[PDB]
Order: structure tokens, then C-alpha cells, then sequence
């Protein structure tokens, strides 16, 4: 349905292949990570410089 | 002539000061099913003594569950198998 | 001298106390350590990279 993705549903997709080294892998997309319509990036770097630099 | 060249947050303070911020990772790094952390925060005291990218030697893991014909099993996962070992 | 101190030349301070765990610290100091006027940074966004880019 159009509910659980739109509320933000994180799914998986899992699959075992012979030839894979561990012979099991994975995906995973959300809401967000499905293409972020828009980021909210907000970063702080704190203390700039000091001691370190 | 590098102070810091710390690779848990990719941060490099040759005295230039570079630091990358990958958006695409999950809040919580111990399993993607987390919301997604926007936030970053570079304290150089504290990173001069919450993980962000993975390092290149480290291969991450998380055990998830399969259902094929019985009964559930978990089984562990990488989540950089290229890194752990077309 | 002044050119001594320029070059920064490895100079070092050692304090010893018995109230330390080893009885020996180190210290040194050089133009980087105290105030560096210029700041090279360079915050690369790197919209997708997962590990060091």
C-alpha cells in the first residue's frame, strides 16, 4: 500500500547466491533514502581549532 | 606533519583540514533500520582523544532472520562483503 | 636563538614527579601548537560515499 512507504517504511531486500563469499546479502531503502526529496543537513563543527589545531 | 588522520569520520588535519560527510547512512550503524541521521558534528578535542562511514579495512556485520521452508534462522551479513573480501 | 626556535627543532620539556603514574611527561610545543592564523578548510559535502571517499 501507499502507507507504509509513505509513512517512512525502512525495507529490506535480502538474497543467497552460491557464488557470493558469504553466500547471503542484503539491501535496504526507506522513505528518505529513496531518493531524498530534500536534504536537512545541518553539521556543526565545534572548536574549529584548538590543541589539535 | 598529519596530526589527525582519524578514518571513523574521515577527518585529516595535515597543519588543511578535511572532513568528509556522507549523507546517505543510517542513524543508528549497528543495523539500517534506524532513522537517518542528518546531523554531523566534528568536535576536534574529542577527536583528538558514533561512527559515521565505514573504514575501508573494517568489514562491518548484522545477524538478520530467513525463512525459506522452516522455521526462521538468523544468519549473519555484511554489510561491505567487497571490503570484508562484476 | 631565534632561528632555533623557527625551525622548532624537536624541543621538548621533561617534568618528573613522583605523584605520576611513570614519573616521566613529555611536552613540546611549536608555531602549529600555539594559534595558526590561516585555516585550509575544506568541508567536502560528498553527497554519497559510504566510506572515505
Amino acid at each position: 500500500s501507499e502507507e507504509e512507504w509513505n509513512t517512512g517504511e525502512t525495507y529490506t531486500c535480502v538474497v543467497a547466491h552460491e557464488a557470493l563469499p558469504n553466500r547471503v546479502t542484503e539491501r535496504t531503502v526507506d522513505k528518505s533514502t529513496g531518493k531524498p526529496t530534500l536534504y536537512n543537513v545541518s553539521l556543526v563543527m565545534s572548536d574549529t581549532a584548538g590543541t589539535c589545531y | 606533519i598529519v596530526l589527525v588522520d582519524n578514518k571513523c569520520k574521515c577527518a585529516r588535519i595535515t597543519s588543511n583540514i578535511r572532513i568528509i560527510v556522507p549523507l546517505n547512512n543510517r542513524e543508528n550503524i549497528s543495523d539500517p533500520t534506524s532513522p537517518l541521521r542528518t546531523r554531523f558534528v566534528y568536535h576536534l578535542s574529542d577527536l583528538c582523544k558514533t561512527c559515521y562511514t565505514y573504514d575501508r579495512n573494517k568489514c562491518y556485520t548484522a545477524v538478520v532472520p530467513l525463512v525459506y521452508g522452516g522455521e526462521t534462522k538468523m544468519v549473519e551479513t555484511a554489510l561491505t562483503p567487497d571490503a570484508c573480501y562484476h
